[PDB]
RNA sequence: CCUAGUAACGGCGAGUGAAGCGGCAACAGCUCAAAUUUGAAAGCUGGCUUCGGCCCGCGUUGUAAUUUGGAGAGGAUGCUUUGGGCGAGGCUCCUUCUGAGUUCCCUGGAACGGGACGCCACAGAGGGUGAGAGCCCCGUAUAGUUGGAAGCCAAGCCUGUGUAAAGCUCCUUCGACGAGUCGAGUAGUUUGGGAAUGCUGCUCAAAAUGGGAGGUAAAUUUCUUCUAAAGCUAAAUACCGGCCAGAGACCGAUAGCGCACAAGUAGAGUGAUCGAAAGAUGAAAAGCACUUUGAAAAGAGGGUUAAAUAGCACGUGAAAUUGUUGAAAGGGAAGCGCUUGUGACCAGACUUGCGCCCGGCGGAUCAUCCGGUGUUCUCACCGGUGCACUCCGCCGGGCUCAGGCCA
RNA sequence: CCGGGACCGAGGACCGCGCUCUGCAAGGAUGCUGGCGUAAUGGUCACCAGCGACCCGUCUUGAAACACGGACCAAGGAGUCAAGGUUUUGCGCGAGUGUUUGGGUGUAAAACCCGCACGCGUAAUGAAAGUGAACGUAGGUGAGAGCUUCGGCGCAUCAUCGACCGAUCCUGAUGUAUUCGGAUGGAUUUGAGUAGGAGCGUUAAGCCUUGGACCCGAAAGAUGGUGAACUAUGCUUGGAUAGG
RNA sequence: AGACUAAUCGAACCAUCUAGUAGCUGGUUACCGCCGAAGUUUCCCUCAGGAUAGCAGUGUCGACCUUCAGUUUUAUGAGGU
RNA sequence: UUAACUGAACGUGGGCAUUCGAAUGUAUCGACACUAGUGGGCCAUUUUUGGUAAGCAGAACUGGCGAUGCGGGAUGAACCG
RNA sequence: GUCCCACCCAUACCCCGCCCUCAGGGUAGAAACGAUGCCCUGAGGAGUAGGCGGCCGUGGAGGUCAGUGACGAAGCCUAGGGCGUGAGCCCGGGUCGAACGGCCUCUAGUGCAGAUCUUGGUGGUAGUAGCAAAUACUUCAAUGAGAACUUGAAGGACCGAAGUGGGGAAAGGUUCCAUGUGAACAGCGGUUGGACAUGGGUUAGUCGAUCCUAAGCCAUAGGGAAGUUCCGUUUCAAAGGGGC
RNA sequence: GCGAUGGCCAGAAAGUGGUGUUGACGCAAUGUGAUUUCUGCCCAGUGCUCUGAAUGUCAAAGUGAAGAAAUUCAACCAAGC
RNA sequence: AUUAACGAGAUUCCCACUGUCCCUAUCUACUAUCUAGCGAAACCACAGCCAAGGGAACGGGCUUGGCAAAAUCAGCGGGGAAAGAAGACCCUGUUGAGCUUGACUCUAGUUUGACAUUGUGAAAA
RNA sequence: GUGUGAAUACAAACCAUGAAAGUGUGGCCUAUCGAUCCUUUAGUCCCUCGAAAUUUGAGGCUAGAGGUGCCAGAAAAGUUAC
RNA sequence: AAACUUUCAACAACGGAUCUCUUGGUUCUGGCAUCGAUGAAGAACGCAGCGAAAUGCGAUAAGUAAUGUGAAUUGCAGAAAAUCAUCGAAUCUUUGAACGCACAUUGCGCCCGCCGGUAUUCCGGCGGGCAUGCCUGUUCGAGCGUCAU
């Protein structure tokens, strides 16, 4: 709003707090990044070091879907367990039967193995895996089955 | 002129883009006018749904390989198998899709059957009322409580697989016999490696000769 | 909408910059060339015609039927399919029609204001009427209704009929498919398109599982995907230019369009063009009869009006600037600050209020008790009692207290 | 220890230090008296008088300047809006968050309701192929608010030594499609990482960029049109210029 | 003669691009309260301008920790005016 | 690392104060965030460099004016207070 | 020149009052409080560029004040008051005639002395510069309110046939004629006027245009050009007129 | 400078145009500037003009070689120098 | 180089001539002047007496002195660092434009080569 | 407390030299020099050419060189008396 | 002491600010698709009892027909609706893409028909016609381009 801008308490008093001596001209110093290598170098080489030059090779026509790889860690693969189920299972109410996890379904493609995991067997069906994380789920006593 | 620690600024606004701002004050307006659209077009198709049947399609990418979605109408084969003729679909509501193909028994089926379940609850009214044919609806149940939108009553009804699963453990299946993970380096190799180790078979082969 | 300020382009500087997928809105599919109707140009324009046809012309250097790759053509095979006419009834369209105060009193020139009493409301949106009107008037709400034209849709009926035409189920075989076109080179331009994204010029110039594409130039070998060089097609989309309509936390006559007005006018320029200023008397012209002075314009009386200092130089009527009247100052500026003085003109404060004794007047509660209600459950109220060594109020006298300004 | 004078009286029951203790000059003025009760005090204006007093705005080291603008008055007149970014406020929800592209609905541009996808966040690192985060009660040491059973428990945060993930350098096991795979542990290395998530949306402010971009101002450049009624040159057709 | 081409000529006039750009000149609108500068460092075709650090304000937060100091004393180094 | 537990570094456990080991002050300690203006200066003491010199030009320290009124120096940006 | 005494006064110092700022405390078994309040205590106050805070004012929006008003809203004037440090707020008197304000939020085209600012209006200068080229006017009479610049008569003068004469071309467009005339215009006046108002006025077989061709321009046939269009004018054209 | 298949010039192009209803006593482009008397020396430089071999330089197209092909390398060159 | 004739071309001298001058005077008309009528503009921070001082180093204002009396008319050119006109000289600007060239980068035209238009014969190794 | 140029101590290695101890990471010390983009080399069972292979070619990663002397680094002749 | 100048106040001037108003703008939203050789847009000139302009109209000229409504119009005059709404029938001057050729001319022609002057030929009056590119068709033709008798 504008009743609540610096400009209302500068009416009155000259130059509106641009300064007398420097004046609020058009463009000092020029537009947008002018001057990077330049009367800007000393900007642009404390802050963004890195703006100029290339690195690495190019990739014509980059689909971004053949990327398409989301990791979920086994610290929140139980977390994909509906809450009562998971709650029975965390309790002890089964130990007779495991749960299977599609992460294709829950939206993810690799199981990642950041977390812990209770001593309680599940399989787990991933495109993809890490070795702490297949390690992790065989010591919990589950198994992780690719399934693309 | 940067001053200060800024993100780099590139808003491209050095064309006159005052020349081409579309506001949307008429966002309401144009929603009235739709519903309008929608139930002028309804009454017109007094008692038909007011859309077309459409098919179930597995969306294409490795991105959304896993879902499934309504796609523009079923093929060829898909009606021959269902029973109705090419002609006949698009004039009871069906969609009809000349350059999609069959690849795969699952969609086949899915999609035969579906087509299947929305002949049984099709209601056919004969062309004349005083002489109905064979292949009409004979008056008497011709008379039910219908529906109007078969994107909801056909639509989608688990566009993803289920995401959890009990099974009863020492059905547990046993692991590939080296690891899920090594398992994937060494089909990561093999793919990297058949050409060279083709050419290098191919080689020692005529070695001899 | 997102992808995405991403891939990429860029003196890789400044800067630029898509697409596939995904969600949604809207969804609609088609017809030609390439075939012999060959047991019958079956096709079409023009003219005449009782309506049955006739004539000329176009056309075999190809007009109809069939076919368009999703196929189809040819065969089998048994099922299946079709043409016309009404039409209740409904939605439209034009048209007739719509509730309630002008009741009493005051102010006013005029109630549409204030007060009192009423009414209507599916209508208290808006406007007019002599000032803020739901009920004075137009309109406003609601589905109805008076009469009429017949525009659409349509439940269902009535009635032809398989020579012909049409779909499906299987099949050995056949299976025509667009050329100075694709593609290649080079040049220019363009693109995010990078050993070249599209387009165009010039040169070369195709093929028949061929050809194009598969975002790094090339040879070789595979694979995937479509089928160019012919054509038509609602909708969702843009747009307030045109014609209507409804609105706004917009502007309010130097604003808002240049233009609220005889405004793209008056006027300027040879011309292309440039281009203003300018709204408001009053409810009603009732727009000042008549007398008098003046050559006249006008003035002075008088009249109209609620009002003329509202008189067509017209609502209100600021400042700059000016005239008259009154007061004052002024020996080469004036203004101004602090502080008195003089003169002029003023705002406040005060003119009482508290108490206590002594008399007069009036009244009926003053304590207490009884009953009924309320409430903070012990504190009140309302009735009955009281009934004058109480209580309250008003006068008269005395005393006390405080209360203005300067000392 | 006695006088003489000036300016001042803030506070508003008691409370306290105390003294020369029935009281007091001790945590801030009372008592008595007089005149007037109105222009008397007081305010305002005009003028005289004493002292003081350069014309404002601006650029500037420096302005009253012989620096520039300003004759006067009325009205108009200049840091806005949008997108993007950032930090800090206030909110809602919170490992999630965001209804409003759209649909439903409506007393109809409002309000209300719905969900698939999607964005941002939840994982980084490398040019990339790719790989991808616990030895410990998620570690040890020194501090550390606050709790404590008084023995220590130790938030946030800071310093420090370690551990884990990616990258880079080293080696280089069991193996082998014998040229592939890369176990183990070791770096004076390196990362916008992990080590009991803080984000998403929104509100307000300052700041940044592009935009007309606080307002007014060039000499120029370009595109498309209009002029030889002046004047220049030429063509066609005409006219005019005593007396010696 | 850089003369003339409608009072316009070392490139006419009209309209538009166009509110062209300006590190340059001018201006930039109520009051009170608190705090309160710089003309210096480094880089820049930088020298009438910028960025950078410094000086300044505001908002906080931390145990505001028992520390901090344009100072003296004591002890102990360096210097070449 | 050394010939070696012998050193280096970091510690465990125990002890110190009848006094936390000069003075004075503490009228403010530290960390963080975001950002303004400024980036023409000038004057003076002392020390100066160039110059014959300059109300000239250039430096070091400190204090001033700029940004500051007031008393004094009659008159004044810097002098004295 | 040196030494001594008393005295004068700064916004400095000391004591006191008040304002604000900053800081430190008290205030609930609430007899309690714009707790954002009140009470107690101490210190401090310069300021351009600039930062921050709090407040005043303006147009419009929601809520509210059962708000004000034709028995007078808003606006305007005011050597009449009151409040606030101040921006400002309120009231008295006059004028005037139809709407308007306070409070809390919301909103912005929101506050002027400047910009050789924009538009409009108005001053001093100032009854001033000036109204002096083209030889020149005078007498009587009429008219009229009014006569140097109207008219009649008379006189005196100029233009002196390359004219101040008589007619035309371009250009103007009614200025031509009659009648009447208030204002405006005729830089003095005005009875007069190319002014204003009301009515009239331009007569062709022979005068011009019309006909012809000139310099030149535009078609056509064709050829260029993306095209607006350019060339082309007899050119690579099947291009007509005489009788029975 | 030019004998028309041309010289100089205009045009976006043209089956276009000017010189040109022209033809060297002409058309076009320059310098000096009546008459008189004269107009000397210099071709190294910059131009213009003429020859491009015993001489060197070169593009596209074309030729040869290598290659799997893209390409690379070799010779050859018209104008111009 | 010279040159008759010509020249509103530049220059020196001589005769004549004269107010150019010594050295000024006088006359005429029209103004100015005064009056009736009519009636602007430029310019203007506020204004208008000096001397010195200091000051942005040349004051109308400030300091210290001199002084200082209404309201006015005709002239006048000392001052107002008087009015025009955002200095045209000079410098600065990462502001232009006209012109030049062996500046940088290009370009109409032009010259030459190649391909196409472009066909049919013969001869020469 | 950014680059650049220089410089100092130590670690990994494997070398030179002296019987050793030790010294040596250019010149006894204080000057002797150069970004982005591009290009060219050197380095490996290294990565990519995105439908799948092989071979050319190209592109990446790490370290040098080709240079900006206005040396934190534009590609640049005059005249104006109009 | 007046006058003059200045200051202050009242009244009167000058001017058009302020306040209030608004048949106007501006912005958004919704509906609709309809110019022209059957002569458009635009231009010129005319038309009313008394009009210059604006608006409307076209020699049928401030309008005619037709339908609806139902008593006006109004400044005056006049008369027996209306300056009304609607609108399907007409009129629609000179022009203009503009069309016989032109046009800086109210210029100059040709064809058909009718009516007059002795008239197929000249003159006058009236009416209807005469542009270009292209398509289809019709008819009349050209060419040793070509085919049979
Ligand atoms: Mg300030
Ligand atoms: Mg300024
Ligand atoms: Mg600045
Ligand atoms: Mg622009
Ligand atoms: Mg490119
Ligand atoms: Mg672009
Ligand atoms: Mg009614
Ligand atoms: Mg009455
Ligand atoms: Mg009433
Ligand atoms: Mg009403
Ligand atoms: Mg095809
Ligand atoms: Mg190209
Ligand atoms: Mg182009
Ligand atoms: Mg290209
Ligand atoms: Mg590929
Ligand atoms: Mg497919
Ligand atoms: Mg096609
Ligand atoms: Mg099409
Ligand atoms: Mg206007
Ligand atoms: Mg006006
Ligand atoms: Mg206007
Ligand atoms: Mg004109
Ligand atoms: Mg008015
Ligand atoms: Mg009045
Ligand atoms: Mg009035
Ligand atoms: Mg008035
Ligand atoms: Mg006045
Ligand atoms: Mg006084
Ligand atoms: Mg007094
Ligand atoms: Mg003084
Ligand atoms: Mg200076
Ligand atoms: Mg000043
Ligand atoms: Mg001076
Ligand atoms: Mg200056
Ligand atoms: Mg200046
Ligand atoms: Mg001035
Ligand atoms: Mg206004
Ligand atoms: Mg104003
Ligand atoms: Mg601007
Ligand atoms: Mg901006
Ligand atoms: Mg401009
Ligand atoms: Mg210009
Ligand atoms: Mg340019
Ligand atoms: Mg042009
Ligand atoms: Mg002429
Ligand atoms: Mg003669
Ligand atoms: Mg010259
Ligand atoms: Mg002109
Ligand atoms: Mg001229
Ligand atoms: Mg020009
Ligand atoms: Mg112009
Ligand atoms: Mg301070
Ligand atoms: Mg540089
Ligand atoms: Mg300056
Ligand atoms: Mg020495
Ligand atoms: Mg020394
Ligand atoms: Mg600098
Ligand atoms: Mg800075
Ligand atoms: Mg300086
Ligand atoms: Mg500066
Ligand atoms: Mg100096
Ligand atoms: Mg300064
Ligand atoms: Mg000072
Ligand atoms: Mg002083
Ligand atoms: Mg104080
Ligand atoms: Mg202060
Ligand atoms: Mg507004
Ligand atoms: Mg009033
Ligand atoms: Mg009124
Ligand atoms: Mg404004
Ligand atoms: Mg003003
Ligand atoms: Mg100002
Ligand atoms: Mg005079
Ligand atoms: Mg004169
Ligand atoms: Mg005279
Ligand atoms: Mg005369
Ligand atoms: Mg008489
Ligand atoms: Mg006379
Ligand atoms: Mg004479
Ligand atoms: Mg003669
Ligand atoms: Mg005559
Ligand atoms: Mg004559
Ligand atoms: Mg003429
Ligand atoms: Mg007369
Ligand atoms: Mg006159
Ligand atoms: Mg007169
Ligand atoms: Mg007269
Ligand atoms: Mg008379
Ligand atoms: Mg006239
Ligand atoms: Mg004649
Ligand atoms: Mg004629
Ligand atoms: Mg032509
Ligand atoms: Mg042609
Ligand atoms: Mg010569
Ligand atoms: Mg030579
Ligand atoms: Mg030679
Ligand atoms: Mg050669
Ligand atoms: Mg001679
Ligand atoms: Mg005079
Ligand atoms: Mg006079
Ligand atoms: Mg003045
Ligand atoms: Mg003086
Ligand atoms: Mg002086
Ligand atoms: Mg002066
Ligand atoms: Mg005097
Ligand atoms: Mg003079
Ligand atoms: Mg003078
Ligand atoms: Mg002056
Ligand atoms: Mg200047
Ligand atoms: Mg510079
Ligand atoms: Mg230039
Ligand atoms: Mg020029
Ligand atoms: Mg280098
Ligand atoms: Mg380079
Ligand atoms: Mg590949
Ligand atoms: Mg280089
Ligand atoms: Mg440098
Ligand atoms: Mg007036
Ligand atoms: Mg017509
Ligand atoms: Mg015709
Ligand atoms: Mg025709
Ligand atoms: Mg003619
Ligand atoms: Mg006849
Ligand atoms: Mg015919
Ligand atoms: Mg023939």
């Amino acid at each position: 709003p504008t009743r609540f801008s610096k400009t209302r308490k500068h009416r009155g008093h000259v130059s509106a707090g641009k300064g007398r001596v420097g004046k609020h001209r058009k463009h000092p110093g020029g537009r947008g990044m002018a001057g990077g290598q330049h009367h800007h170098r000393t900007n642009l080489d404390k802050y963004h070091p890195g703006y100029f030059g290339k690195v690495g090779m190019r990739h014509f026509h980059l689909l971004r879907n053949h990327y398409w790889r989301p990791s979920i860690n086994i610290d929140k693969l139980w977390s994909l367990v509906p809450s009562d189920v998971r709650e029975q299972y965390l309790s002890g109410q089964k130990k007779d039967t495991a749960p299977v996890i599609d992460l294709l379904s829950h939206g993810y493609a690799k199981l990642l193995g950041k977390g812990r995991l209770p001593e309680i067997p599940v399989v787990v069906r991933a495109r993809y895996v890490s070795a702490e994380a297949e390690r992790k789920v065989k010591e919990a006593g589950g198994v992780v089955e690719l399934v693309a | 002129a940067i001053k200060h620690n800024q993100q780099i600024p590139n808003n491209h606004f050095r064309k006159h883009w005052q020349r081409r701002v579309r506001c949307h004050f008429d966002q309401p307006g144009k929603k009235v006018t739709r519903r309008l659209a929608r139930r002028a077009k309804a009454a017109a198709l007094a008692p038909r749904p007011v859309d077309k049947l459409r098919p179930i399609v597995r969306c294409p990418t490795v991105k959304y390989n896993r879902r499934t979605r309504l796609g523009r109408g079923f093929t060829l084969e898909e009606l021959k198998a269902a029973g109705i003729p090419r002609l006949l679909a698009p004039t009871i509501g069906i969609a009809v899709d000349h350059r999609r193909k069959n690849l795969s028994e699952e969609s086949l089926a899915a999609n035969v059957q579906r087509l299947k379940d929305y002949k049984a609850r099709l209601i056919l009214f004969p062309r004349k009322s005083n002489k109905p044919k064979k292949a009409d609806t004979p008056k008497d149940q011709q008379t039910a409580e219908t529906t109007t939108s078969l994107r909801t009553s056909f639509g989608v009804e688990q566009p993803l697989a289920p995401g959890f699963t009990e099974i009863s453990k020492s059905e547990i299946p046993a692991g590939i016999e080296g690891g899920a993970y090594r398992a994937l380096r060494k089909a990561r190799s093999d793919a990297r490696l058949v050409g060279v180790r083709e050419k290098r078979a191919k080689e020692k082969a005529e070695a001899e000769a």
